């Protein structure tokens, strides 16, 4: 019955699909568990209703004319947005972009959506493991707000290379050397040089998941309830 | 304190190889090894053997004999988490269980619980083996007690411990001692903050301390955890004397445990006092 | 007794502690020197990054002696990688590390002036060193792109070549300026007797170490009888040699004394040793250089390509490339493999001193004793990295 | 008569010999133009006097006692405290060190002086060119703050990459590929694609001249003053 | 308006070869080249001629010749500026001139105000032209004028300009037009706020609007650029004819100005209401 | 293994996307792209596209432009 909204400005529509792939949910799951409105990928209504959540895919296009005016009117019609994916939480590998690739040569800046407009949480990923979603959906759904602590914080994030880990992280001397954020590479790009993390910058998107995946960056003592 | 746990056992694996090589009890690698049996992990990633000299670089071994050569400890960082992606997805595994320190540790399940851009690992980590770590330091940090201190080469010590109240190098026709006290500066500033001397997280977690020298005490945190043991002493692998009864006392190690949690504390006040971010 | 410690010593680059331990008479009985400063450890920092990395961040080490230590870190790596400079490359490397011996020596007398040179004199003492230094940058700065940290020196070659009308605008200049430096080291070495510092200040049994006057040769060099230790073998306290920041790396097992003293007495022929003895050595060392710095000019062939192509991935072998930076010899080690960096060690002119540098200040009356430390010219941030 | 202070904490030492490079002003200057006291390099008394400003060449380092300790007192001792290089400023090269090269394994972290204490101004650059350091100082010296204003703003700057115009300018769709920010790198580090900048970044150090030396990422006005 | 200025006239180089190749007036070439003679200036940096066809790479040529080579007028981004570090230092130049656009212009003189690591640079520029530019496009986006709108390979055109109210295309035997208001979507998106349709920071400052085809109006906004061009007209290389008394009036070049400067302001606005940084 | 370092010329490289035929050109010089296209399975379909909904009322007409499945993102990237 709750309304979600996903709507997806510029994006590798990655995040749509990592949301699929929670299978043994989804096929129920959009048939009993969330109602889904105002999605052109999976629904054909142009206007959107209201709407208890809304997802937006990829980064807003300063340029384009319909990606700026789509989400100011997005905030009004979702009682609450989250930007979901790198690309609408970071920005992502869009940030690499210089304009100038025909058709179009003229667009050139991609921002993160939630420089434009205040969101409410972005969980970034690219995409976002469809666990992650999934977890999000049922305790967006069943109104849990201690889990998503970690995430409404996130919403702040915005940029993040690969690179900050280094500067958020190892240089302040937190780092333990664990190694769980190199794991948490979608790029692969992050890799363990004796003990601490080196990266090459050659295959980082800027996704941001290492920043958010080491121990070191934020402890949730959420989990403990969780295994028992 | 103890995280909460289902109980504390001393155990030693029973096989000969085990006792031979194992750093104490020789439960990881024989718990690790007898799961490879019942089959409740496929593998698990196991720090050592690397390219330099007592150097671990983390292996994820199928086989049980490749279980016995990662077996032993050495004392530097092993990024063991960094396997978990790699082991799950090439080497297929269902069901994988890994050793990982308290630090390791507390970097896996967060994970389990935020995956956020973890695909399907989640789920595939059967049994979290925790280490006790009081502090472990570089492997410079490390190469200079051996030699500035022990006079030793890397290549001598077959195997390197630290006994309580000191550092203990064993090398062919001799055995090294320097005092911790001497250790001081070198491990890494991360673990200035390592609140937990044992694996809170990890389902079962084995120490040296607070138990006799090739004795190995082990604590089962979680359920899971708890059933693998059970499973294990039943198959007789393991000799387990309840922890109270041998000396040391079981409350020295909790002794141990306070310790670091009071060194934690204060640091992260100076942290907090100063403007440099802080988790925790 | 009684131990004095000194920090920083003033007047050097970086921050390194003197402690000493006296007499009643105040003779000094152990003198320690060691360097307090905190690592920026680049040697670690290097490693498992990039070939064309190293030379950047590597020179970074030192901004004094950057175009010594770009050299070498180039040298090393292209020798790992076994690319082949051009001479017109391999000359323009030369003539850029001339012309920074002879800015790097001014430098320090900028610094070590105030206890030589008398007041009223020392505001013109001043003047001549900056101008001596600043023909000696534009040498440096022309040729590998802006110096301090000059960025122009690359893997392989030199990133551009001088053009004539650059080569012959900057002759005028080094040749022009010949007069006064060679005046220059005169009055410097004037100052330096007056001063009279007892006769047998600083003197060391310790051996010095030269590969070539300038520009070093790597082939003179033994891997085998180098080796490095750590302060916490070499130093007598628990409490220094925690401290100490720096590795003793030792030749033959015995700490090396290595400057253009030592340059001097293996190349040259410096028959004399002393304290005033390596400041007179700085004066003539780079009266020498200058002239090199000319030299490789005149010949220049201004058209040669400077790059010489080559491929980044590596075999395992590690490579040693050793210039002479104006505070003493400097080799640097790199293995490339997989076309990242798996072993980089550096050892600056500095490191080579520290150990020798204790031993020296041991006799003579300890208000003496950081002067023979401020002889040595050493640069910390080199010693440490 | 000024008394100007400078202390390097962790530094190349190249900003000090930066300002040696101003050799028609500098032979006078120390002694007429300005007084400095309380510099270890130029100067012999350890501890300092209140001085007017004071210039710290290096990026402090946590662990190490005695340089936490020294900025403490730096504060203090100096009326206004200005960092200076990009070493001080924004953390420059040091970012990149991850600790445990021997002796001294320990040290891994090191900081810009500026996220430690408040700083008045900092000008960076690897080292700051000489003619801006002297520009500054008779500036400081004849006191004139419409000329500092940049300065006193670049203090904030702190964490910098080169990647960081891309997203500081070139995003933003301000980039009209003038390119002046590839002519301010020491490092040389970046370089023009057409037309906008790329850089690589196995060369970059993070000085952040190029974020500083873009026309678009802070026009003075002041300058028209000094043509005409 | 205008930047403040020490006159106003429209000229002409008087060699055959400059008002050959040339694209209005041709003395940006002809100013340069003289300079090269009086030696005011060692070498300048000017766009052109890049690898693509009809792209400028920005050169620095101390040869006249060399000057004649790079005269002539590239709509896309040259970054010409991008040179003077490495024109000065290694073509070691006491004193360099170069051609720059009023964007690059704009760049140049807070870095000759400001170094802030630009070492010695600062110093050495000594005549800076600055052409005015209404607009300019990336090569794609100027690519698909010649092609989609002007059915004419990239080769074809031997010159290309923006005459007044259009956009001229001149190829062998033939001379292509299309509106600007066709042109509107594709210049970059920075160009969007540039407010100075002259180059007021140049010294001295050409443009083709408010003169007649083949004469080249220059505005000399500062002393030594007035010194330069008042050195060459003695000359001769140039005639010149006071601005005011040739159609089209100055006065519509100032209206062109102006209205550059009502187009910055709202965009500015905008982007000011609108959350993302602005200079300005 | 492989040398980075490239020669001038340029390689195409073609291969089968779910939705139609895909091409990737790149020419590598000094080991860093000089040239890089790609056309995508879906790129080719839009031009054709159009005139398909053609014909038959339109209500069918977006039928049958979602019968080619195409993904955008990758037409235009
Ligand atoms: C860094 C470190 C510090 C420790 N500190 C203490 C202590 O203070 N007190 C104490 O009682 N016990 C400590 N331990 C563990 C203890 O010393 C024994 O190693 C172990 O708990 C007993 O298991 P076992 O007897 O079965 O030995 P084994 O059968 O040899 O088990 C050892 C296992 O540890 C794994 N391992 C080795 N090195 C690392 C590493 N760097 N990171 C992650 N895993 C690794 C290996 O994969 C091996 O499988 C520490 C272990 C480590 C790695
Ligand atoms: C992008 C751009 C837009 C322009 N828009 C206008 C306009 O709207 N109205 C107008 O009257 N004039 C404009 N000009 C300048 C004008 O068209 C003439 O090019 C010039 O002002 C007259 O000088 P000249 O007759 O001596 O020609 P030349 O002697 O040919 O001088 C041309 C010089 O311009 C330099 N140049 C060429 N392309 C570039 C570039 N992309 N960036 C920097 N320098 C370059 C070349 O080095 C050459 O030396 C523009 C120029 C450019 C580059
Ligand atoms: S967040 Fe990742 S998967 Fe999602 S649209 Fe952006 S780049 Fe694609
Ligand atoms: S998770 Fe953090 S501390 Fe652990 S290895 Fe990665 S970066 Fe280092
Ligand atoms: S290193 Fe990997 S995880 Fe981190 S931002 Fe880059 S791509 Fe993402
Ligand atoms: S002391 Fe803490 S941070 Fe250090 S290795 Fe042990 S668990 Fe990890
Ligand atoms: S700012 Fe640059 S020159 Fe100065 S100490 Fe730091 S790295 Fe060296
Ligand atoms: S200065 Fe700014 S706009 Fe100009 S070329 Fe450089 S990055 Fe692009
Ligand atoms: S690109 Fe160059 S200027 Fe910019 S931060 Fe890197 S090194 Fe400095
Ligand atoms: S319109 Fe402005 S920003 Fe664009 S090229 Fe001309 S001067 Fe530069
Ligand atoms: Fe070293
Ligand atoms: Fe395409
Ligand atoms: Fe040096
Ligand atoms: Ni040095
Ligand atoms: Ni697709
Ligand atoms: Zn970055």
């Amino acid at each position: 019955k709750p309304r979600i909204g996903y709507i997806h400005l510029s994006g590798c529509t990655g995040d749509a699909m990592s949301l699929t792939e929670n299978y043994d949910i989804l096929a129920e799951l959009l048939t009993n568990m969330v109602d889904i409105v105002y999605g052109q990928t999976l629904v054909d209504l142009w206007e959107m209703p209201e709407m208890d959540l809304a997802l937006v895919e990829g980064s807003v296009c300063l340029q384009d004319e319909h990606s700026l005016h789509e989400l100011k009117e997005l905030r009004e019609k979702a009682k609450l947005v989250c930007a979901f994916g790198s690309c609408a939480a970071t920005g992502c590998f869009t940030r690499y972009s210089r304009g100038g690739q025909q058709a179009q040569p003229s667009h050139e800046s991609f921002v993160p959506i939630a420089d434009l407009i205040d969101v409410d949480l972005a969980l970034p990923g690219c995409p976002p493991s469809p666990e992650i979603i999934a977890k999000t959906v049922v305790a967006l759904l069943n109104n849990d707000m201690d889990y998503l602590q970690p995430m409404l914080d996130l919403a702040g994030y915005t940029e993040a290379c690969g690179c900050d880990l280094q500067t958020k992280v190892v240089n302040q001397g937190l780092c333990i050397g664990c190694g769980t954020c190199a794991m948490a590479c979608q790029t692969r790009a992050l890799d363990m040089t004796n003990g601490r993390p080196e990266l090459n910058s050659d295959r980082c998107i800027k996704c941001g998941i290492c920043y958010v995946q080491c121990p070191r960056s934020w402890w949730p003592e959420e989990q403990i309830k969780k295994e028992l | 304190v103890l995280g909460t746990y289902k109980e504390i056992v001393s155990a030693r694996s029973t096989d000969r190889e085990i006792q031979k090589l194992a750093q104490d009890g020789g439960i990881v690698t024989g718990l690790l090894a007898y799961a490879l049996d019942e089959g409740i992990i496929e593998g698990a990633v196991v720090a050592g053997p690397g390219e330099e000299f007592w150097k671990p670089q983390p292996m994820v071994a199928m086989s049980s004999d490749e279980l016995k050569a990662a077996a032993g400890t050495k004392y530097t960082f092993s990024p063991n988490v960094m396997m978990l992606k790699k082991a799950v997805r090439q080497y297929g595994i269902e069901k994988l269980g890994t050793v990982a320190i308290p630090c390791q540790t507390m970097g896996i399940r967060k994970m389990q619980t935020y995956p956020f851009g973890v695909r399907f690992l989640a789920d595939k980590i059967k049994l979290l083996v925790g280490i006790y770590c009081m502090e472990n330091f570089p492997y410079t940090s490390l190469q200079t007690f051996i030699c500035e201190k022990l006079g030793v080469s890397m290549e001598l010590v077959e195997k390197m411990d630290i006994g309580k109240g000191k550092f203990w190098v064993y090398t062919q026709d001799d055995v090294l001692t320097l005092p911790l006290k001497e250790t001081h500066g070198y491990e890494q500033a991360g673990c200035k903050i390592c609140k937990d001397y044992v694996a809170e997280l990890a389902d079962v977690s084995t120490g040296s301390v607070g138990s006799p020298d090739g004795w190995s005490t082990v604590i089962t945190r979680t359920d899971a955890g708890d059933s693998i043991f059970k499973q294990a002493v039943e198959a007789g692998l393991f000799e387990t004397k309840p922890i109270e009864e041998v000396k040391p006392g079981l409350g020295l190690l909790e002794k141990l445990a306070a310790q670091k949690k009071e060194k934690a504390e204060k640091n992260i006040a100076a942290r907090k006092e100063m403007g440099l971010p802080t988790p925790f | 007794s009684e131990r004095i410690v000194i920090s920083p010593t003033s007047r050097q680059e970086g921050h390194a502690e003197l402690v000493m331990e006296v007499d009643d008479e105040g003779i000094v009985t152990k003198g320690r020197y060691f360097s307090i400063t905190p690592v920026r450890g680049l040697e670690k920092m290097v490693t498992g990054k990039a070939p064309e990395t190293a030379p950047v961040m590597v020179q970074r080490i030192c901004g004094v002696c950057p175009i010594p230590h770009t050299l070498a870190s180039v040298e090393a790596i292209d020798d790992s990688l076994d690319i082949e400079v051009p001479k017109a490359g391999r000359l323009l490397r030369e003539l850029t590390l001339a012309a920074h011996h002879v800015n790097s020596h001014a430098i320090h007398h900028f610094l070590i002036a105030p206890d030589f040179v008398p007041e009223n004199l020392m505001a013109d003492a001043i003047n001549s060193v900056s101008e001596i230094r600043k023909n000696a940058q534009y040498v440096v700065d022309m040729v590998a792109g802006e110096g301090i940290h000059p960025s122009d020196v690359r893997i392989g070659g030199m990133a551009d070549n001088i053009t004539e009308l650059a080569r012959k605008r900057l002759y005028a200049r080094l040749k022009q300026l010949k007069p006064k430096v060679n005046e220059h080291v005169e009055l410097m070495i004037g100052l330096i007797e007056d001063k009279g510092l007892p006769e047998g200040l600083g003197v060391h049994n310790q051996p010095t170490l030269a590969s070539h006057q300038i520009y070093g040769d790597r082939t003179k060099f033994d891997l085998d009888r180098f080796t490095e230790i750590m302060p916490e073998s070499w130093y007598d306290d628990p409490e220094i040699a925690k401290r100490a920041c720096s590795t003793i790396p030792l030749y033959d097992g015995r700490n090396v004394e290595v400057g253009p003293r030592a340059r001097m007495v293996e190349f040259q022929g410096f028959k004399e040793r002393g304290v005033v003895a390596q400041h007179v050595a700085r004066a003539l060392e780079m009266k020498t250089a200058l002239s090199r710095a000319i030299e490789i000019l005149d010949e220049l062939d201004t058209s040669a390509p400077v790059r010489a192509d080559f491929d980044e991935r590596g075999t395992g072998k590690l490579g040693i490339g050793a210039i002479e930076a104006p505070r003493g010899l400097d080799v640097h080690m790199a293995k490339v493999e997989n076309g990242k960096i798996q072993f980089y060690s550096a050892l600056v002119p500095t490191t080579w001193n520290i150990p020798t540098m204790g031993p020296a200040t041991e006799g003579f009356h300890h208000e003496y004793g950081p002067h023979v430390i401020r002889a040595y010219d050493p640069c910390l941030s080199c010693a440490t990295h």
